[PDB]
């Protein structure tokens, strides 16, 4: 049987100890060294005023520094200057003053929120939509001209409600508008970004008519924190050689046999390839080049591991049915692998329709229109149904195989010595993996729920320990060590 | 000749039960009652349509013979007594075509025309009028003040094919003017290239329903003595015969009730101390 | 101009002005927005944050008294300074506030390594280092001033809503990001108005650790309870606002107007301090029947409408 069937309890114990030491180190690295996953800076947009010269000639408005725009503090100041819509531009400068953005901030999110003011004569219409004429540009040094990156209409729906009674006693109070998503970029590659938002209005077309009275536009810039990416890459540059060593060792130990590998060994190796796909730090090329597709590639690279591991569990449970099958061909697993394959492909199509489309329009988001919303929700629902169906199949398989194990165990003394060792080792080998996998899955879910409710920090003694970053690094270390132990312990003798 | 498009005085006492259809759009609608009120001039000629529940939406309507005012003068008349002296509540009428399913109507139903005093809050006390036109609901430019007290008062509206109108209250004119000069139907003349006149402003294709759908906080007010016709003189003489006959009797009777109240209050103040 | 025209600053405030010179316009904006809210919240209550152009005391002697009105003024001014400084940091006009470090090679908790988290503290920091500086002298007035100022700052600190956005595997919430969102300053106005209606009176006490006297305030714990850093406090009874009296700093209601018809927002029969509740009716001229864009200068037609002037004696 496999090497775990031959390993004495002492050597298995020392292996477990080494694995746990590496586990705790992988938790600490994110806990103490890493600076936490994401920043969230909040900019107030500065209401520049167009000089009316720009009929067709295009120029960019800057909130501060040299050549700052003609500026308005309170939007009411437009009225006695006789300033009108189509002339007020909500300009935003992305790195706050005396700062820079560096490619280590592997992405940018931006989401809007509007300070719409209630007024009895200008309430929001029931299905109002904002039609921003957004344009964005980048620059690389504090004196070069801005060069355009994007210029696109960005319609959005106003989900806004008013909590105070609709009485003239409460005019001027803001609506509680939700955070409408705005833009995502898969890689920062330039030092400064300038962003202009305009709200042109036309009564006949009803573009931006009846959206209420907007006092200010608030824009929140989210990015992966600069030190966390360096910690992540320092971890990946350690895991890559280790997994390559384990892969070459496993491949040699598989090929160097009289018999060809069984299906379990093939799927173990495939899981290894999928994970060494994740470990290879090809993200470390993104700090030099301007590759916008990095986020989509990362998402597909992670999905290929999930859809491989979920299939590995089923293949493992199937390959331990003790009797009446003993077949090795993959085609017998259609009923079980089909659900996860279909779910994975469907969720991949959804992720394409959002993230890959965003490559041509950074402001796109599928949740804007009802057709897109319904299609994306159909894909997500099909994925969820496939996942639940798969999980039911997995629970049924585990129940059936424990049925087989109990039945066979009621007859172990009867057959020969070597066959008795074979079957008892099969029982132990299966139980070991299921206990380890239950421990890892339960621990991952527990630390995931903790990362959802925690503040993001924990004060211990004189130091602060990151919880969110420790979670990411710890779970990544957990499943990497899980794959390592799986490869080592389940190779042939 | 005076065409009686609609008319009612509840002289039968029970004709309301057949002529009016209440809306069942919402289950919590207030229910009207027929009564002459706490003070009146006539026992039966003043027994009108009364609101009875506080803080309710109301929706009552009655159908009438279909007609069109194209090439004809339009007249509407009704009388109201504000028994409770509302601090907020509607006191207006709506007219509808025959397409209105009276079982389902509500405040958002599409009417042809709106007319009546509107009293909600002491800050605004102006008579409310709204005419539908080519998908637009348009309201008056100039203002007309409504009456204050609980006494029974008469209201009347008049529209002419010459695109002119006039408002009659208590059988007396209160306002007159031209439709396109007092409503924002058409774009302003200034020569603006989009401008072109439309004589069809004063008329609608058809009418078949008179409706009373409204909100009130204080109930108690009563509505009576309705008329829809083409003849201004018929409306004037009907208003005289239906309101001038009661004016003096109701005045005297509520005056004597107020005097009785003053006697009772002053003698209670004398006895209490 | 810096730290020269402004007359009333105490030496800590001069040093703060000389160091954080760029912040001072934002502090003036915060004072202005706070005073606007204190005018709005009391536009009926017999006293409506009336300003006087004397420039030595822009409200007159009345707010020097340790009364609930001065309590509200101090609380809303502190909240306004905090809000305006936070907004100005958000606009990016202020280069001083928060983290301002350009580059960090080794782990150094700067921008390029740790991001920025210290920004959200700046409004409270500047408001407390500015407003509380003049209230160091240990009088009962100053103790009340400090408590009310902290109450104003905690009002802003309490109403910051937490909002979250998430991203990850395929847009799922495995990576979640959250930030604090500023509250609308009208909401803080209503909240401080509610606190003003529920302000607690509490009495003065005197003692010192050394040979001398130092003052502190003692709550009226017989019925009510005052939570620290949350509720406004005062120790001087508010004067009657009916008659004009420059000695106490109160201006009469001889020119004020109210909802005379059938009621009064705080009692028209009371706040008018007399009889005669109507003075004129005016044909006000105003824009009407407008197209109403979302912003400004609708350039619409105009008309005149009659309004009743219930100015009362
Ligand atoms: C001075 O003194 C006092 C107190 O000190 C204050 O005066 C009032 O105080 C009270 C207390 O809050 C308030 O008045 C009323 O409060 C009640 C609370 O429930 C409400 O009943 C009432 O609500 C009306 O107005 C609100 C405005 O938000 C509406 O939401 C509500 O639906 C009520 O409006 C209906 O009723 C009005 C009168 O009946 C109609 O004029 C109005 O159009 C609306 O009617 C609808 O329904 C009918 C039939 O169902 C339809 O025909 C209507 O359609 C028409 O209008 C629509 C829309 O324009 C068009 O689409 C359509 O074409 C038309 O046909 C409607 O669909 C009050 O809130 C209030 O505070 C004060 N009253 C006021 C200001 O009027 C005062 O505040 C104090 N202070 C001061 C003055 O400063
Ligand atoms: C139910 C709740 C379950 C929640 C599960 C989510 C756990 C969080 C995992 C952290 C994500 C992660 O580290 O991905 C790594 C591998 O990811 C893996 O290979 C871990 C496999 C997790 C198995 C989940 C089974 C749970 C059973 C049920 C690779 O990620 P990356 O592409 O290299 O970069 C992403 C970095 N970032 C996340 C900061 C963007």
């Amino acid at each position: 049987g496999a090497i775990i069937e031959n390993m004495s309890t002492k050597k298995l114990c020392i292996v477990g100890g080494i694995l746990l030491v590496f586990q705790i180190i992988a938790f600490l690295v994110g806990g103490l060294i890493a600076p936490g996953p994401t920043t969230a800076v909040s900019y107030m947009s500065v209401k520049c005023v167009d000089a009316r010269k720009n009929h067709h000639k295009t120029k960019w408005f800057v909130p501060w520094g040299p050549n700052h725009c003609d500026k308005i503090r309170d939007i009411e100041e437009a009225i006695p200057r006789e300033i009108e819509a189509n002339d007020i531009v909500f300009s935003v400068h992305i790195p706050l003053p005396h700062m820079e953005m560096s490619p280590w901030f592997q992405f940018m999110l931006f989401i809007l929120q509007l300070d719409i003011a209630f007024k009895l004569n200008n309430q929001i219409r029931e299905n109002a939509e904002v039609s921003m004429d957004v344009s964005l540009a980048y620059r690389d040094d504090a004196f070069a001209e801005w060069t355009e990156m994007a210029h696109e209409r960005v319609p959005r729906k106003l989900k806004c409600t008013f909590t105070s009674p609709k009485t003239p006693e409460h005019e001027g109070r803001y609506y509680e508008c939700d955070v409408l998503p705005f833009m995502e970029i898969g890689s920062v590659a330039h030092k400064f970004y300038l962003l202009n938002i305009r709200l042109p209005v036309n009564e006949k077309k009803k573009i931006n008519v009846g959206i209420g009275e907007i006092k200010d536009i608030r824009l929140v810039g989210i990015h992966q924190n600069g030190g966390f990416t360096k910690v992540w890459f320092a971890m990946k540059t350690f895991l890559t050689p280790s997994i390559f060593i384990i892969m070459v060792w496993y491949w040699r130990r598989i090929t160097m046999m009289s018999r060809p590998p069984v299906l379990l060994e093939k799927v173990i190796f495939a899981l290894g390839i999928s994970m060494t796909f994740i470990n290879i730090p090809v993200e470390w090329f993104s700090i030099g080049f301007d590759w916008t597709w990095m986020l989509l590639f990362g998402d597909i690279r992670q999905g290929i591991f999930y859809a491989m591991l979920l299939s590995f569990w089923i293949i493992f449970c199937g390959e331990h049915m003790m009797d009446q099958h003993e077949r090795n061909h993959i085609a017998g697993y259609w009923k079980q692998v089909g659900p996860i394959a279909v779910g994975s492909f469907c969720l991949f199509i959804f992720d394409m329709c959002e993230r890959g489309v965003q490559l041509t329009n950074p402001f796109y988001s599928i949740w804007t229109t009802d057709i897109g919303t319904e299609l994306a929700m159909a894909f997500i629902i099909v994925a969820g149904i496939c996942l639940c169906l798969y999980f039911l199949f997995l629970c049924f398989m585990v129940f059936q195989v424990f049925r087989n194990i109990s039945g066979k165990q009621s007859s172990l003394p009867a057959m020969s010595k070597v066959r008795r060792l074979h079957y008892e080792g099969l029982i132990f080998r299966f139980k070991f993996l299921m206990l380890i996998t239950l421990a890892c899955a339960a621990m991952t879910v527990i630390f995931f729920i903790v990362s959802q409710v925690t503040e993001g920090h924990w004060k211990w003694g004189g130091v602060t320990v990151q919880v969110n970053s420790a979670f990411f690094t710890g779970i990544y270390g957990m499943w990497n060590l899980y794959v390592f132990a799986l490869m080592f312990l389940y190779a042939p003798s | 000749e005076p065409a009686v498009y609609f008319k009612e005085q509840f002289l039968d006492g029970d004709g309301w039960t057949s002529r009016w259809i209440e809306s069942k759009h919402k289950s919590d609608f207030g229910k009207f009652v027929l009564s002459s009120g706490k003070f009146y001039g006539d026992e039966e000629k003043d027994k009108g349509l009364q609101t009875s529940q506080d803080a309710r939406f109301y929706a009552l309507s009655a159908s009438f013979e279909p007609f069109s005012n194209k090439g004809q003068t339009l007249v509407v008349q009704f009388t109201v007594k504000h028994e409770q002296n509302i601090d907020c509540g509607g006191g207006y009428v709506k007219l509808f075509p025959n397409s209105l399913d009276q079982t389902d109507m509500h405040g958002d139903s599409e009417y042809n025309i709106m007319f009546g005093p509107d009293i909600c809050g002491p800050g605004t006390k102006k008579v409310h009028v709204i005419f539908n036109y080519k998908g637009k609901n348009v309201l008056i430019n100039k203002d007309i003040r409504c009456k204050d007290d609980e006494f029974t008062h008469l209201y009347t509206l008049i529209v002419r094919p010459d695109n002119t109108y006039e408002v009659k209250i208590d059988n007396s004119q209160v306002e007159s003017g031209s439709l396109e000069d007092d409503w924002d139907f058409l774009p302003p003349k200034k020569d603006n290239p989009e401008y072109s006149p439309d004589p069809s402003i004063y008329a609608y294709d058809n009418f078949g329903v008179l409706g009373l759908d409204l909100w009130q906080v204080k109930s108690g007010t009563i509505f009576d003595n309705f008329l829809i016709t083409n003849d201004e003189a018929y409306a004037e003489e009907f208003g005289n015969e239906t309101w001038g006959v009661t004016k003096a009797a109701e005045k005297q009777m509520k005056d004597k009730q107020d005097e009785e109240q003053r006697l009772k209050e002053e003698e209670e103040d004398k006895k209490r101390k | 101009i810096l730290c020269a025209s402004i007359p009333g600053l105490v030496p800590k405030q001069l040093r703060f002005c000389r160091n954080y010179v760029e912040i001072m316009p934002s502090v003036a904006e915060g004072i202005k927005i706070g005073i606007q809210e204190c005018q709005h919240q009391f536009r009926g209550r017999r006293w409506n944050c009336t300003t006087v152009h004397d420039s030595l005391a822009i409200f007159g002697p009345v707010l020097d008294k340790a009364t609930r009105e001065s309590a509200f003024v101090h609380a809303i001014a502190s909240a306004g300074v905090a809000f305006a400084v936070t907004r100005s940091c958000a606009e990016g006009t202020a280069a001083i506030c928060g983290c301002s470090s350009r580059h960090q090679g080794s782990p150094g908790k700067g921008w390029k390594w740790g991001g920025c988290s210290e920004d959200i503290e700046f409004g409270g920091m500047v408001s407390r280092e500015f407003a509380d500086a003049r209230e160091n002298r240990p009088d009962a007035r100053s103790a009340m001033n400090r408590h009310n100022n902290e109450a104003g700052r905690q009002a802003i600190a309490s109403h910051m809503h937490l909002k979250c956005k998430c991203h990850g595997l395929s847009g799922s919430c495995e990576v979640k990001t959250c930030w604090w969102s500023q509250p609308d300053f009208r909401a803080i106005g209503d909240f401080l108005k509610d606190k003003y209606d529920s302000a607690s009176e509490m009495v003065v006490e005197k003692h010192r650790e050394s040979r001398g006297w130092v003052e502190t305030l003692r709550p009226r714990y017989t019925y009510f309870k005052v939570p620290t850093e949350r509720d406004l406090v005062y120790y001087e009874a508010s004067p009657n606002f009916c008659e004009p009296n420059p000695e106490t700093g109160s201006f009469g209601t001889r020119d004020r107007t109210c909802n005379v018809s059938s009621h009064g927002i705080d009692g028209c029969d009371l706040l008018c301090c007399g009889r005669g509740h109507n003075a004129r009716a005016e044909r006000r001229r105003e824009k009407c029947r407008c197209v109403f864009h979302w912003c400004c200068y609708v350039s619409c037609q105009e008309c005149t409408r009659v309004y009743d002037v219930h100015t009362c004696k």
